[PDB]
Parts: structure tokens; C-alpha cells; sequence
């Protein structure tokens, strides 16, 4: 009696006032029995009621209870049950003995849990989702530690994520537009439908589609614009393709291609089928087993640089169900010094922060973990080339000749010409602490030219020569003055 | 003040009554927003179209309650929320016509459960119908999460109390039989399982150490019933009958790929493994906290009075499995022993302290705590000497690893025996000992040599501190 006269009270402010018809749905035996077994059952844990709506000359409100939650039922369109409120009720402990003495003594309040939705509604199950529990599992897993916080986070993430596409996923209006008459229903012309001018409209439609469709479906060099946009792009490329699978998978954009197949006009069905998804799909859908983190342009240590390294070429390993094509050998060696050039960059970034003006310990400390980082992308890029002969093994069909003359030759060039250098600077400034009793004299020469060398060093980009050479120029006869002196 | 009054009656249907301090917050109140660190984001919230939810929170202080959109750290609180639906200030639509109700009161975890296991899985029929239908799959994937975590719960309360994971396997009903996205969900879900029963079943001593650094007979005893009730609740969800029937339709569906996986790479008891039966031979045990004591009863006597008594109950080896009795297990659990035999003598040096004893009192407490702790030593090595005269026949034979903490935590007492010793021998014989020269060098002898021996000694207990891990050096 009790629980009656709470949920009584819940029913009123939610969507009208309180109604005979409302207590005639408690007074009913059905509704009763379900109440009393919801009560004692540790089986059933959800109450519902339906707030039907009947429309005849006025509008009619009835209310009923059930077992079954059909929420989204009521926001399908076209249906008896259209336009209903629906009433959730839960109860917060399994065990009969402990929802006896809470319904004796504890607050119904407590006692039940209690959920509201809109009827008509097709985003309204992603929004509650979204809205509570993806916002409590993100507060509570930086809150308390827990097992799999972060694989957590990132599932529910996804979730929302899918829930949010699917309810705009809908077809209407690439935008793909069907007929008005046409998103009106489909046999609504029963002789207009064989009309030239209707005809030629779904005719025209479905050319743009299928040009619309083929500009998208016809990629870029595997060798420019860096890995990182390749596979930004290769992501694209699935959602996309996708999202026009599905676009193509709706009814009604089928079903003006059986109007077109009713009427015969062949010249359009059949260039939809033709011209037109299959290999891209299939293409794509073998890329995405990649495991790609932008770890490499967000480090900012060469310790990070590194385990940023095994992390991608660990993650490489998957070079076997992608497909033939985008996973060409040549390709591959493509997105090797696309991968080398985006290292490269990285190299440069936490150079900045400038072995040319720090002393010889942040030179030695650099130098020495930069010698590290390029050992460990020379020996797993050797792992992976074990992987690239992999590749022929089975599929010794083609070939992709070793292209290995990229800008990553010449710069690692560049790195031993720095490596070196600083090292000879190095052990030069402690020869020279050993050689001269004036200490200062010597090191002034030899700082001399190692500043009109750091400073000659503003060419490497552009001119690996320029810099480098002249840096010698200045810096061999220099240092071999000094190797005079060291004679002396 | 519609809004206001409408959450009044959500407050009263879901938390309690409302409260005077909630007919006082009814009106804005700088206070309140201060307390909460928040402005006037629920003004703002029921405009703006970002915001689209808020929380009450049932706070409670020494037994008094209080009542911001984005949740707290919820443990004593019972949290309602309340949640937009597209409208925005629109005031001939009702307010609950505009807003969902829902609570967190409970756990977050086994309300999760309840919330999703009880709701969202068997509405799932007509958007699909509606839609390009692969929202369901989608919402196969949602019923992967919830209830996951919830039995994974049990766990959690075992884990935030202490490494023993209780799985959910989850289970998704199809429309169609033969279809690949629900044979492949339903094939992908129940590889998910072997890799959840992999994870429990490999849970080998070697995995025991990667995941503790002090072991103890006592952690060993209660993870193997623990091995024994996880494995047993794990046969349970795999005999559950819609469990089998998932296998069968995928057997149906000739997705052999994930039947024999399960039968054969999960290490079941039902599964040819055999490795829940080896926990079935191995719940035949009985164990006893003896050694276990923290209090001052575990006196040193009473260490060798434990040490007698176990080394007594050990004698069981004839009659024991001889496979978890094996010579080289065996050494690991004396090597337990041992863990638990220092763990208590450490307890009971820490109030020793002789090192601050008084100059007058030194070396006393030295002594007697010394002795007695290297007759408890020696008794254990005599009777453990009496344990190495057991090496005789079982499935495996292994050389001895018998160099436990308590050898270690032998020299750190070697080095203050041979001080301690030393120090009171030569402050007895000191202070009756002066010279036979004359008596000013006499006393001079006495305030030389005393304070000479204790900058010494006082010098060597410093210096006494890493005999721990380098008796050696110290």
C-alpha cells in the first residue's frame, strides 16, 4: 500500500495529474500481481508502466503495467503505441528478507530506483547513457584506482560515441537526395511512376550519386605529408566509406533503384553497381588493423622518442591481413621514411631545446641517448625488414626495389657528422684542460671556433653541404691548429 | 522556480523528504555556491545546450545531510540525476516532459549493472527495425561493460581491500541464427572469455612473483582456496546452460574456431587440462597461524616454542601429494617459514632498541635480547638440520635454496653479538683496569678509554644499518 501511494505520488508532476485512470491501472489485478512478484522475487528487478495514449475525437490517456520495457517502441513513428510515456522502477537489493524490512522501515526513496524517458525520441537512450554513467565512471576511476581504468574510460567513450552517430545516422537528403515524392512513400504514383520527367529526376539523382560516390572512392603518395596524416586519412577513408555503405543500405535509396529497375532504365541501376565501393571497402577494411599512437610527435625526451619506437614497430608487426594494395612493399618502404622523417622532426624539436650553446655534459647526455634512440630505430627497423622479408616469402609475385635513398640517408649522415664533431669536442676540451697550463687561452681558441661553428650550423636544413662542409672548413683547420698545439 | 519545485518533488521520490536547507537553496544562495565551488551552473545549465545533465548529491557529516552538475567522489552519498531532452526553456511544455530521472544512490558498480542489465538489453527490437540495424550491434558491444565490472566487483572489493580477478562472461541473444555479424559477435565474446579464463588459469607461482615482492605460507594457503572458489564460481557460469548454448550455436554455425579454443586452451576441469582438478587435490589440506603472531605474546620463547610445533606439523611429507610436496616447492615453503620467522623477529627487535640503552644500563638489554634471539636462531637450524634429514624420494630432486632473510638477519645480530659482547667484556674489565702507572694517568685512563670505546661503539651502531642487505660491508 505503501509502494502504491509512492509511486502515486512519483506519477503526478512527472507528466500530468493524477487520474482515475492512473489508480484503475494500480487497482488491477495484473498490475498487482507484478507489483507482488517485483516485490518478493529476486528474479524480476524491473517494474514498468505505460502511459498509452489513445486519440479519438479527444485525446485519451490510460495507464498500464508490464514486465517488458519497450521505450523506443513508443518513438518508432506509425505505431499504436506512439506518443506514451514510459515509467521505470527498479529495486536496489536482490534478497526478499532485505525488501521486506526495507518496505516495513527504509525509505522507498533508498529502496527503488527510478527512471524517466520522453516518448519520441530517437536520440533520447544515447543522451541518458551519455549523460550519467559515462560522466560517473570518469569521475570515479581518477578518483579510486581500479583495475582497467583506462581501458574503461576508452570503452565507454566508444560507446557514446556509436550511440551519438546512430541516432543522425538515418538517411535523409556526401548527402544522397531522393525524390520528394519518392521520401513521401514509394507506389504513391500508380501510372505517374512511369513518367519521363520522374524517371529522368531519380535518373540524374543517382548519377550525381555515383559521381559524388567515385570522387571519394578514387588516395594519396604513401610518401609525403607525413604518417601521422596518413593514417588520420586511412581513419577517414573507413568512416566514410562507412557512412556511404550505410547511406547506400537504406531502403529508400534502394528502392528508387528498384523504381529505376521497374521502369527498366538500366542505364542507372547497373553503373551504381558497377562503377561505383567494393574494392575501397575491401581495401580499407583490411587497413584498419593498425595500431597507430602519436606518441612520436608528442615526446618530448629522447626516452620517450625510443619507447615511442618498439611501441610503433611492435604495432607494425600487423602488416599481414592488410591488404595487398594500400600495404604495396614500396608503399611500406613510403610510410618508412614518412615515419623517419616525422623521427627526424621530432629529433629537431627536442634539439631546439641546443647542444650548440650548452655546455659538454647536456651534449654528452643528448648525444649519447640520441646514439640510443637511432641503434634502437636501426635495429627494429631491421625487425620490421625481417618483416619486409616476410612479405616476398609469400607473395615473391612482385617487387618493390630497395628505394633506400631518402632525405633519412643524408640526415643520418648529418647525425654522424654531429656525433663526431661533439665528441672530438669532448674529449678535445679535456685534452686541452691537460695541455696547456693556461687553461683559458686554449679553451677561448677552441670556443671561438666552436661558436662561429654553431653559428655557421643555420644552413643544415636546406643545405646539409653549406653547413656542414663550411662547419668543417672552419672547424678542421681550426681544430688541427689546435692539434699544433697539442703538438706543441 | 518550476524547475525548483519540480526537483523539490524528485529530491522527495528519490533521496528522502526535502530537507530546510533545500527549501533555502530553493532561492540562489552565494553560500551554497561556495561551499559547492560552483556558480550558477544549473541557471545556466537549463539554457545552454552543452550541459545536459545534473547531479544531487546526499552528502552526509556527523549525522547531518546536504544537497553542482558534474559528479563527486560519491561514497556516502546517494546521487540523483537529472538530465536534459532537446527542450530548452519551453514553459507550456512541462519540465519532467523535458527532463530523465535517474540514481546512483547505490555502488557505482553493481548499480551499473542493475541500471544497463535490467534496462537496455531487452528493449533493443524496433529502433533496429527503424534503423540500418547495426546500432544493435553496437549495443552488443555496450553489453560487454557493465556487468563485466560488476561481478568484476567482488573483485574490486577484494582488490580494494588488498590480485584475484572474478570474471563476467556476458551473453548476447540473436534474432537469426545463421548470420555473420551475430556468430561473430557471439564467437569474438566468448574469445573474450578464454582470454579472461587464460588470465585466472595461468596464475602460476611465476606470475605470483611478478605481481608481489613478500610472499608469505599464509598468501600461498588462502590463493589456493581462492583458486579453488574462483574456479569453482568460473565452472559455474560455464555450465550454465545458455553459456553451452552459445558454443552449440556456434558449433551450428561450424564456427569451430571458437568450441575447440574453449575446450582446449581453457584449462577448465571440464576442459581436458586438468588444472582445476589439480586444486581439487590440493583442497585436501589443513593449515594452522602459528608462527602468525604480531602481539607480545610471540615472545622469543614463544618464537622457538612456534618454530618446534612447525617444524613438528612438517614432518608430513611421506603421506603429503608428493607433487605440491616436491623437494624444490618444499624449499620454498621453508623459505616461507623463514619470511614469517623474520617478519616476527624484525617485530620484536623493533621495540628491542639496546642500542639507546644508558650508559650505566647498556649492553644489558644487549645481552639478554641478544641470546635469546641466537637461541631461537640455533634451535632452527638444529631442527631445520632435523628437516634436511627428510631428503628422501617424491616426483622431483632439487639442490637447496635455503638462504632465507632470517641467515641475512643472523649477521645483522652477528654484528651487534660481537659488539654488544665485546663492549660489556670490556667495559666490566675497564672500569677495574686503569694501569699500574700512577693515578693521574689512572683517571686519565678512565675519561680516555671510556669515551674512546663509546665514540667506537656508538660510531659502530650507527654503522650497523645495512647489514640488512650487505652484511659484508656493514
Amino acid at each position: 500500500s505503501k509502494r502504491i501511494a509512492w509511486m502515486k505520488t512519483t506519477i503526478c508532476d512527472s507528466l500530468q495529474l493524477k487520474d482515475m485512470i492512473v489508480e484503475e491501472s494500480f487497482q488491477y489485478e495484473k498490475n498487482k500481481n507484478l507489483l507482488e512478484q517485483f516485490l518478493s522475487g529476486e528474479g524480476l528487478n524491473k517494474i514498468f508502466a505505460y502511459y498509452q495514449v489513445q486519440e479519438q475525437a479527444q485525446n485519451d490517456d490510460i495507464k498500464d503495467t508490464g514486465a517488458q520495457d519497450p521505450v523506443l517502441f513508443f518513438t518508432t513513428g506509425d505505431l499504436e503505441k506512439i506518443q506514451d510515456k514510459a515509467v521505470w522502477f527498479l529495486r536496489i537489493t536482490n534478497p526478499a528478507d532485505d525488501k521486506k524490512k526495507a518496505s516495513q522501515q527504509d525509505g522507498n526513496d533508498n529502496d527503488i530506483i527510478f527512471g524517466e524517458i520522453t516518448p519520441n525520441t530517437v536520440p533520447m537512450l544515447n543522451a541518458l547513457m551519455e549523460s550519467v554513467y559515462s560522466r560517473q565512471i570518469d569521475h570515479i576511476i581518477t578518483e579510486k584506482i581500479q583495475f582497467w581504468g583506462v581501458a574503461e574510460e576508452e570503452q565507454v567513450l566508444e560507446f557514446q560515441q556509436h550511440s551519438n552517430k546512430f541516432s543522425s545516422e538515418v538517411r535523409e537528403a556526401n548527402l544522397m537526395s531522393p525524390g520528394t515524392e519518392h521520401f513521401k512513400l514509394d507506389y504513391e504514383a500508380i501510372s505517374g511512376l512511369s513518367e519521363s520527367e520522374k524517371m529522368q529526376h531519380y535518373e540524374m539523382k543517382f548519377n550525381e550519386w555515383i559521381n559524388l560516390i567515385s570522387s571519394q572512392l578514387n588516395r594519396k603518395d604513401e610518401k609525403d605529408a607525413g604518417p601521422a596524416t596518413e593514417l588520420i586519412y586511412w581513419r577517414s577513408r573507413m568512416q566514410k566509406i562507412t557512412n556511404w555503405s550505410e547511406q547506400l543500405k537504406s531502403k529508400d535509396f534502394q528502392i528508387v533503384k528498384a523504381s529505376l529497375q521497374r521502369h527498366k532504365n538500366h542505364d542507372n541501376q547497373r553503373p551504381r553497381g558497377d562503377e561505383s565501393l567494393n574494392e575501397a571497402k575491401d581495401n580499407v577494411k583490411y587497413l584498419t588493423t593498425l595500431e597507430k599512437f602519436i606518441e612520436p610527435l608528442y615526446n618530448g625526451t629522447p626516452q620517450q622518442i625510443i619507447d615511442t619506437l618498439p611501441a610503433l614497430m611492435n604495432a607494425i608487426k600487423m602488416i599481414h591481413t592488410i591488404a595487398r594494395f594500400y600495404n604495396t612493399t614500396d608503399k611500406m618502404t613510403g610510410l618508412f621514411i614518412k615515419i623517419t622523417n616525422q623521427m627526424i622532426k621530432n629529433c629537431k624539436d627536442r634539439i631546439l631545446n641546443m647542444i650548440w650553446e650548452q655546455d659538454p655534459a647536456e651534449l654528452i647526455e643528448v648525444l649519447g641517448s640520441c646514439i640510443k634512440l637511432y641503434c634502437e630505430y636501426k635495429k627494429c627497423y631491421n625487425d620490421t625488414k625481417e618483416k619486409v622479408a616476410d612479405m616476398p616469402k609469400g607473395k615473391t609475385f612482385d617487387f618493390s626495389d630497395a628505394q633506400i635513398f631518402g632525405k633519412f640517408d643524408t640526415f643520418v649522415r648529418r647525425l654522424q657528422k654531429l656525433i663526431e664533431i661533439f665528441s672530438n669536442i669532448q674529449q678535445f676540451n679535456a685534452l686541452a684542460k691537460h695541455n696547456l697550463e693556461g687553461m683559458d687561452v686554449l679553451t677561448n681558441k677552441f670556443k671561438k671556433i666552436i661558436d662561429d661553428f654553431k653559428k655557421k650550423g643555420h644552413n643544415l636544413l636546406d643545405t646539409a653541404n653549406n653547413k656542414f662542409d663550411r662547419d668543417w672548413v672552419e672547424f678542421n683547420v681550426e681544430i688541427s691548429h689546435l692539434d699544433g698545439e697539442l703538438q706543441n | 522556480d518550476s524547475p525548483e519545485d519540480f526537483i523539490i518533488n524528485r529530491l522527495s521520490q528519490a533521496l528522502g523528504i526535502q530537507k530546510e536547507k533545500i527549501k533555502k537553496s530553493l532561492e540562489t544562495q552565494q553560500d551554497d555556491k561556495g561551499e559547492v565551488t560552483n556558480k550558477d551552473e544549473f541557471q545556466g545549465f537549463i539554457q545552454q545546450d552543452n550541459s545536459t545533465n545534473i547531479l544531487w548529491v546526499s552528502g552526509q557529516s556527523e549525522k547531518c545531510t546536504f544537497y553542482q552538475l558534474p559528479p563527486i567522489d560519491k561514497f556516502k552519498k546517494k546521487g540523483i540525476a537529472v538530465i536534459k531532452l532537446g527542450l530548452h526553456k519551453l514553459t507550456n511544455e512541462n519540465v519532467a516532459k523535458d527532463v530523465v530521472v535517474v540514481e546512483i544512490t547505490n555502488n557505482l558498480l553493481e548499480h551499473l549493472n542493475s541500471v544497463f542489465n535490467e534496462i537496455m538489453s531487452p528493449v533493443m527490437q524496433n529502433p533496429l527495425n527503424q534503423q540500418g540495424w547495426t546500432d544493435l550491434v553496437a549495443k552488443d558491444l555496450m553489453e560487454k561493460f557493465n556487468n563485466y565490472v560488476a561481478q568484476v566487483y567482488v573483485l574490486l572489493g577484494q582488490i580494494k581491500g588488498k590480485m584475484l580477478p572474478l570474471p563476467s562472461h556476458k551473453l548476447t541473444s540473436s534474432d537469426t541464427t545463421p548470420d555473420k555479424d551475430k556468430a561473430h559477435v557471439f564467437e569474438g565474446s566468448i574469445i573474450t572469455w578464454t582470454k579472461q579464463i587464460k588470465n585466472v588459469l595461468k596464475l602460476e607461482p611465476e606470475q605470483l612473483l611478478k605481481y608481489g615482492n613478500d610472499p608469505g605460507p599464509l598468501a600461498e594457503i588462502e590463493f589456493w582456496q581462492n583458486k579453488r572458489d574462483n574456479l569453482n564460481l568460473i565452472d559455474s557460469q560455464l555450465k550454465s546452460v545458455e553459456v553451452q548454448n552459445i558454443l552449440h550455436f556456434l558449433d551450428n554455425n561450424k564456427s569451430t574456431y571458437t568450441t575447440p579454443f574453449t575446450k582446449l586452451q581453457a584449462e577448465v576441469k571440464k576442459a581436458r587440462l586438468e588444472a582445476n582438478e589439480n586444486y581439487r587435490y590440493l583442497f585436501t589440506l589443513k593449515d594452522l597461524f602459528s608462527k602468525l603472531q604480531e602481539s607480545q605474546p610471540s615472545d622469543f620463547p614463544t618464537l622457538y616454542e612456534l618454530f618446534i610445533p612447525i617444524m613438528h606439523t612438517i614432518l608430513l611429507i611421506y603421506n603429503k601429494s608428493k607433487t605440491y610436496n616436491q623437494p624444490p616447492r618444499l624449499v620454498v615453503l621453508i623459505r616461507e617459514i623463514c619470511n614469517a620467522i623474520i617478519s616476527n623477529a624484525q617485530a620484536f627487535v623493533d621495540k628491542d632498541t639496546i642500542f639507546s640503552l644508558i650508559d650505566s644500563k647498556e649492553t644489558t638489554e644487549a645481552c639478554d635480547k641478544l641470546q635469546v634471539t641466537l637461541d631461537v636462531c640455533s634451535k632452527f637450524k638444529d631442527a631445520y638440520f632435523e628437516y634436511k634429514a627428510k631428503a628422501g624420494g617424491n616426483w622431483k630432486l632439487t639442490s637447496n635454496a635455503l638462504f632465507v632473510r632470517l641467515d641475512s638477519f643472523l649477521e645483522r645480530c652477528q654484528d651487534i653479538l660481537h659488539l654488544t659482547n665485546t663492549i660489556v667484556q670490556f667495559n666490566k674489565l675497564e672500569k677495574i683496569e686503569l694501569g699500574g702507572t700512577k693515578g693521574k694517568t689512572l683517571t686519565e685512563s678512565i675519561a680516555q678509554i671510556f669515551k674512546e670505546f663509546e665514540e667506537a661503539v656508538q660510531a659502530f651502531t650507527s654503522v650497523s644499518y645495512d647489514i640488512m642487505n650487505i652484511a659484508e660491508k656493514k
